RNA sequence: UAAGCCCAAUUAGUGAUUGCCCAUUAUUCCUUUGGUAAGGGCGGAAACAAAGGAGAAAGUGUAGCCCUUCCGAUGUAGAUGUGGCCUGGAGGUUAGGACGAAGCUUAUGGCGUGAGCCUAAGAUGGACCGGCCUCUAGUGCAGAUCUUGGUUGGCGU
RNA sequence: UGCAAGGCCGGAAAGAAAAGAAUUAGAGGCACCAAGUGGGCCUUCUUCGGUAAGCGGAGCAGGCGAUGCGGAAUGAACCGC
RNA sequence: GAAAUGAGCGGAGUAUUUGAGCUGUGCACGGCGCGCACGCACUCUUCUCCGUGAUGCUCCAUGUUGGCGAUGAAAUGGGGUGCCCCCACCCGUCUUGAAACACGGACCAAGGAGUCAAACAGACGCGCAAGGGAGGAGAUAUGGUUGCCAGUACUUUCUCGUACUGAAAGGGAGAUGCAAAAUGCAUCUGUGGUGUGCACACGUCAUUUGCCCAACACCG
């Protein structure tokens, strides 16, 4: 017993070491998802105002151009053309209804023009994608897809010191900040369901009164029936 | 349902076992899989691996060569320090052709009746790998040898040899039967002995 | 010079005790505790050893192989009867000196004989209990 | 599919083993081990016949 | 009979299952034979300096060594 | 899941006490009546102000 | 043996591994090495170039015995001298006697350094050994 | 002996592969053989034919095995092949060999109740009183 | 690229077939700012500012209004 | 007074979401199987008689060393793997049989994904034979206008 | 003292800024051995011969071949998958 | 409830700090040539805290209330024969395509088709390794024995390889230093040199370097 003592009295320490870890990461995540809350809420009064001062002399307030646009596939894998499957691959939409956020600059948005047909995107609201990182969101840890349960587990995965919690990766997600890529290629591609009450015409663009191509925000309560 | 097209392409081979019927490589590879997992050395790791390998892939060393890259190394190595033990996972054979040697320890999976003994009467030490398990059991102040592949026979018979660059041996049990057509500037063509990459 | 863990890879797929029924591998092995094929558990081939027997009524005997004399088959397996209601955490414990990996099962074992010779002296009471009746030809 | 393979130059064309047609042209040493004995008993016989040269 | 005489269909399909492979860097098999020769042999000139300057650098390098 | 479990939704998000917590004082019709009192005066009023 | 065999897997595949559409079939290409310069024109010139014509000198009637001249080098005569000999051989004393020509090896050649000084009794030995052992300490002596 | 326990069992099919239309043909056994036809429905996997084996119609791996008693079962010959049942009892069952005669099953099931180890095939009458 | 592989051909020319390339110079380009840039950072301080982007929200002003209503006009032509 | 054609809705100028019906798809839950698989445990912690229980093997592959996790899974021609199955004989080991071996029979169940294995009953048989490890080959049938024997509908025509 | 070449020594290195300023279910590079196939056919689009063709011949891609399943009542190839 | 990890089960209290209001002061915003619809900085509504490692490596065992079941049945399956609703084209073969108005096909038993040898090659197993190995034949345990035993044990030039090249006559490959002699001289612990390159040795950060093994490229 000489040998199992010291083990023990070795677990002893890294027992409450992770309950120290624990609760010192659930006030960094109380805290900061606090300074969170209150940029969502407080921009979103900003753009409130200025567009009253817009409209009070007859000005017009230009909203700034969306940065982040949630792009899920809606079509099978059958009969693909190899420049429409290669940029389905490198967006990582392989199965129908996977969804991914992307950024939206002028190299994605050529890559999702190149597209359309199989996909539908547009532009996510905070609610999108809180309810995706936390309901749907998985990660990849040890190669390996493995469900969001715990910040700890957010926090061992990134390593930056910045990405702590899963406000932190909705945060990034949303607001387009210096980690969006390093958030986004550390999750899964998000596989959903279908949607409840169902498709108008696959075939058709949303214009055209079908459903693919870009919804200038209305593609909100298309996920909203997915998630 | 996932498009996965060129997914099987991206698989190697592995092969985590070991074919050899031998069962004293089975029992080194009982000890170097316990000492590559319950250990953080890069050495382990690599001799558990090399020891899976086939006997084609444990192409033996000479024990000329074996002097003469721990020479090249006890030139920069301080004195005070002794000298690494060199390992080799495969069969030391001797040199005829260097007399003279230092002493130097040497693990090698198996050694020649006359590769031991050029060792050991310079002053050396043949080593084996239950003996290396406990003197230095990471690696450490080790000399990991391979032993040389190119120069083989297959080697040398791998590719066209009718192709331009190709100077490989064609597969005949005749010399003088492949020497006219193709091969001579006289017998209406030879195959062009350079090639541009 | 010749280990156990050479010894075994010799006699793995290939022994007289190994006993490969349907696909189950029971050992034969007369100093295996458990009857699994197991490295463990094979008393024959492993430096020291000890088994836990039945003996004279209900006692359990507890057969040892010390490291000592594997050289001699006829001085290498040392038997040792102990009383006939013995505390089975004691013949635990009187192999646990020689091998520690064996307290575990070996108190189950002796457990076992126990409740064997106390089951075979309870269906004797009703076999011959059974056995009065007119019968030809009892043999001696 | 022909590949790398030598060319083979392997010589048996003229009927040279015993089919339903062919006595065939073949030559077994099957008595090797016992004209190994059958000389060496003949040279003890001998060593006697002759005794003592 | 007559039957199908030349197709490049199935073809750009199997040229890049084991894919295009691209080309290779410029350090691999750069090899100046066949080059312009009054410069090659001014370059082997020039190596044959290199390499005797290796071997007394080298050489440099360890007695550097042995009086440290 | 991760939006309705209990004890999910607060193991990654500690504020979510608060978050709920603010959104019930909002839904609340006392606070909610006299709340659009309030914001039908303070706009309104920057309003005839900023045309003036 | 007959049960690792290919034939004992693909029993009951009923083609055994040579296809639906083309068949095997008895001599589908030609027999042996037909067709060498005519439709295996292109695995001929590939693999096996050189074949297809005439070289050099007809020697009529070779006989290999009077052209028998085997070779060992310099670095080499350790195989030849004894372990306890070498060892006593320095330059300027006594030094073992090598007779090639016990040993096969009719000619000496210069390839490597000598390892041991001694001297070499050798049919035949070339500019570059004659000039390597004389400096070494040994010589060569002609033998017949 | 009790058998020891464990979940439901399942068993994915009851049903036995057997093969495509022996029912036809007195020669052919219901044995699964797999069919190489170019054109056999069965082999081109449509809608109302036999099913074929499968490595998903394997059989739970906690649960394999096991006869319904819950006992799986390690066929014997002798006397002295009750002694390896006698730790490894609640979980395996005798079965006696069919060529082992009349003579030698009464020393085995004697024992067997004795040593208590439950054979798949003898003494089920005298296991029903203890 | 001939079928599987982009195999590289050593051609040889006129000297008149060849043109030097421009295709480095968004290159040399980016690299001598970059010489530029450290030149100005680590001895003295003044840089040209960063260009912010287009793509925010601002304000629209409107100079100019039209009202786009598809005359009838339009279809006689 | 469409169950037709063109538009349009979703329970209807009521107060905002998705009328519902069907997949070898999608999401998710089980089980299997294979990974370029990824991690953990394997120094028996203490303790425990009968009249809380058993296991724990340093391991390619098993009735898988034991758990946890993740992803894939169809396929002709074709390749390969299989402590994958089967038959005759040989070397070894371990056992059966006149209280009934081989063979044959089956509303004889059992279990294996399967090839198959095993039990039981014969109101069958009447003397040989099983299992495991190796070795070996004249070693697996549904069709070749297949070979040989027999039988059968046509047909009491 | 310039030029061209191969080295040597020291320096710097947003490891590539900001301007929409990439993304990747992105391990790269080699080699051995050997099958089957080398009758194809259909389709959106481009197209040639033809009066035309369920005709003949091509281009880019996708399919059947080799593959079911859910739909178009039925249909190798259409729609969905 | 065989470790119930909870805003949920417990303890400990009367509050905690989220929003909504109403706001100060700077800045930012909106107009001009003073506004701020309360953006950034520093009274209403809400429950808030701390809790329990595995001394369990793995598996399996613990409710309640009836109905049935008293050792002659009950109960789950399995098997057998029908039936209902549903689904379902004849198998093998060549073929772009067969359910075919395309071939072969009445039933059963028993036979019935990648074998053996020779030459090379590659993969892998094994022995020895600058060496390897015979073959033929001897020899004597056996000059024995029905047999085992045509096996085993033992012993010697020939062949493949260590060196290639030339049509042939023929010739015949180390490194370094000094150095420039139509066989230069001296050393003999040694990768011919450069780029990339496992392991290991010394520092650094959350790889710098040395040696580079196997290997590749460029040369000599
Ligand atoms: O040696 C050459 C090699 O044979 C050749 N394949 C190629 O390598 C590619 C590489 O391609 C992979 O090489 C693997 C085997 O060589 C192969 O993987 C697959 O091979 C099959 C059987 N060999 C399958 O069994 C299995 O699907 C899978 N292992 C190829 O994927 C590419 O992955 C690289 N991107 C580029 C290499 N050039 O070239 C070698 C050069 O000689
Ligand atoms: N040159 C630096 C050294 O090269 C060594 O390797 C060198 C040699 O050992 C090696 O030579 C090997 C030889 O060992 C082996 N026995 C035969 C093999 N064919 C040779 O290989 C070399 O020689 C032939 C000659 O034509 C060349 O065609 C071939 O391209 C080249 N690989 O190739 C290199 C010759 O330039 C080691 N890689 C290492 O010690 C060190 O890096
Ligand atoms: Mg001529
Ligand atoms: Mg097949
Ligand atoms: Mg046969
Ligand atoms: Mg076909
Ligand atoms: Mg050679």
């Amino acid at each position: 017993a000489a040998f199992k003592q010291q083990q023990t009295e070795n677990f002893k320490k890294a027992v409450v070491a992770r309950k120290a870890a624990k609760a010192a990461l659930k006030k960094t995540a109380y805290l900061r998802a606090r300074k969170y809350s209150r940029e969502y809420r407080g921009a979103e009064k900003k753009l409130v105002t200025l567009r009253r001062q817009a409209a009070s002399h007859g000005n017009y307030y230009l909203e700034a151009k969306p940065k982040v646009a949630v792009v899920t596939r809606i079509r099978g894998i059958a009969k693909v053309n190899p420049k429409q499957r290669k940029i389905l691959q490198l967006l990582r939409l392989r199965q129908i209804f996977n969804t991914v956020f992307v950024k939206m600059n002028k190299p994605m948005e050529n890559m999702l023009r190149a597209v359309e047909p199989y996909i539908a995107y547009g532009y996510p609201s905070l609610a999108t994608v809180r309810a995706m990182v936390y309901k749907r969101g998985y990660l990849k840890i040890n190669g390996q897809r493995v469900k969001i349960t715990d910040n700890q587990m957010i926090k061992d995965k990134y390593n930056n010191a910045d990405i702590v919690c899963a406000e932190d990766m909705v945060n990034q997600i949303y607001t387009c900040g210096k980690h969006f890529r390093t958030v986004t290629h550390g999750m899964w591609p998000f596989k959903l369901a279908p949607p409840a009450g169902g498709m108008r015409q696959k075939r058709r663009h949303f214009v055209e009164g079908g459903d693919y191509g870009n919804r200038d925000t209305l593609i909100n309560r298309f996920l909203a029936r997915m998630i | 349902g996932v498009d996965l097209t060129g997914i099987s392409k991206k698989s190697r081979v592995i092969r985590h076992h070991t074919y050899s019927t031998n069962p004293y490589i089975k029992l080194l590879i009982k000890l170097y899989k316990f000492l590559a997992k319950r250990t953080s050395s890069g050495f382990n790791k690599v001799v558990y691996q090399r020891l899976i390998k086939s006997r084609s892939n444990r192409a033996p060393i000479s024990l000329s060569r074996i002097a003469v890259v721990m020479k090249r190394k006890a030139v920069f190595t301080a004195k005070s320090k002794a000298a690494p033990i060199a390992v080799v996972v495969g069969d030391v054979l001797d040199d005829v052709r260097m007399a003279r040697i230092p002493a130097m320890r040497v693990c090698a999976l198996r050694f020649s009746k006359s590769a031991r003994q050029s060792i050991v009467a310079a002053g050396g030490e043949c080593l084996t790998f239950d003996q290396l398990a406990m003197i230095a059991p990471t690696g450490k102040n080790t000399y990991l040898l391979r032993g040389r592949k190119s120069g083989r026979e297959s080697v040398r018979h791998f590719g066209a040899s009718g192709v331009p660059g190709s100077h490989s041996k064609p597969y005949a049990t005749n010399r003088g039967k492949e020497t006219k057509r193709g091969r001579r500037t006289g017998r209406s063509y030879k195959r062009k002995a350079f090639r541009h990459v | 010079s010749h280990s156990v863990d050479l010894q075994w890879i010799l006699v793995r797929q290939n022994s007289r005790f190994l006993q490969k029924r349907g696909g189950i591998r029971m050992s034969n092995d007369p100093f295996n505790n458990n009857g699994n094929w197991t490295k463990r558990h094979c008393g024959f081939l492993n430096e020291k050893a000890a088994v836990v027997k039945p003996a004279k009524g209900g006692a359990i005997c507890v057969t040892v192989k010390d490291g000592s004399s594997n050289n001699k088959p006829r001085q290498t397996y040392r038997k040792t009867v102990h009383a006939a209601g013995v505390r089975a955490s004691d013949v635990s414990r009187a192999v646990a000196a020689v091998r520690p990996d064996l307290a575990d099962v070996s108190f189950r074992r002796a457990r076992r004989m126990a409740c064997i010779a106390s089951r075979t002296a309870k269906v004797a009471a009703a076999r011959k209990a059974r056995s009065e009746k007119i019968k030809f030809s009892r043999k001696s | 599919p022909k590949g790398n393979n030598a060319i083979p130059h392997v010589h048996q064309k003229k009927h040279w083993n015993p089919c339903s047609s062919q006595k065939g042209n073949v030559k077994v040493f099957l008595n090797q081990p016992a004209q190994k004995h059958r000389r060496r008993r003949l040279r003890l016989l001998k060593a006697k016949k002759v005794f003592p040269r | 009979a007559k039957s199908k005489n030349h197709t490049n269909h199935n073809q750009s399909s199997k040229n890049h299952r084991n894919g295009i492979k691209g080309p290779m860097p410029l350090h691999l098999h750069n090899s100046k034979r066949g080059s312009w020769l009054p410069a090659l042999v001014n370059a082997r000139r020039v190596r044959k300096h290199n390499q005797k300057a290796a071997l007394k650098k080298r050489r440099e390098r360890i007695a550097a060594f042995a009086a440290k | 899941n991760g939006i309705k479990n209990r004890r999910l939704r607060l193991r990654l998000n500690p504020y979510v006490k608060r978050e709920t917590a603010a959104a019930k004082g909002m839904r609340n019709v006392a606070n909610r009546d006299a709340r659009r009192k309030a914001k039908m005066a303070r706009v309104t009023k920057a309003k005839k102000a900023a045309t003036k | 043996p007959t049960r690792f065999k290919k034939c004992r897997h693909q029993r009951g595949s009923t083609f055994c591994g040579y296809g639906r559409v083309g068949k095997h079939r008895k001599h589908e290409s030609g027999r042996g090495n037909a067709g060498g310069m005519h439709h295996h024109r292109i695995n001929f010139d590939k693999y096996h170039p050189g074949y297809f014509g005439k070289l050099g000198m007809d020697h009529y009637h070779r006989k290999k015995n009077p052209m028998w001249k085997p070779t060992i080098n310099l670095n080499n005569l350790s195989r030849l001298i004894a372990a306890e000999e070498a060892a006593k051989a320095t330059k300027g004393g006594t030094l073992p006697v090598v007779d090639l020509q016990s040993s096969g090896y009719a000619k000496l050649l210069g390839n490597g350094h000598i390892q041991v000084p001694c001297i070499v009794k050798a049919r035949y030995v070339s500019k570059l050994a004659d000039k390597k052992i004389r400096k070494a300490g040994g010589a060569v002596v002609l033998q017949a | 002996v009790k058998p020891t326990v464990s979940k439901a069992i399942v068993k994915k099919r009851t049903k036995r592969f057997t093969r495509h239309r022996y029912e036809l043909f007195p020669q052919l056994s219901s044995s699964w053989r797999k069919p190489r036809g170019e054109d056999s429905p069965v082999r081109r996997r449509y809608k109302g034919q036999k099913a074929m084996p499968n490595k998903g119609y394997g059989s739970d791996r906690a649960t394999k095995y096991i006869t319904p008693s819950g006992f799986r079962s390690f066929p014997i010959n002798n006397v002295e092949d009750l002694y390896m049942l006698v730790m490894q009892n609640r979980k395996y069952a005798g079965v006696i060999s069919h060529t082992v005669g009349a003579r030698k099953r009464k020393a085995i099931a004697r024992k067997a109740m004795e040593l208590d180890v439950r054979l798949a095939n003898g003494n089920a009458k005298l296991r029903k009183i203890a | 690229p001939v079928r599987t592989r982009t195999l590289r051909k050593r051609i040889c020319v006129r000297f008149e077939h060849v043109r030097k390339s421009r295709c480095q110079e968004a290159f040399k380009a980016k690299e001598h700012q970059f010489q530029a840039y450290l030149a100005a950072k680590k001895a003295g301080k003044a840089l040209p500012p960063l260009k912010k982007s287009s793509r925010m929200g601002g304000i629209v002003r409107p100079k100019n209004v039209e009202v786009l209503a598809r005359r009838v006009a339009d279809y006689e032509a």
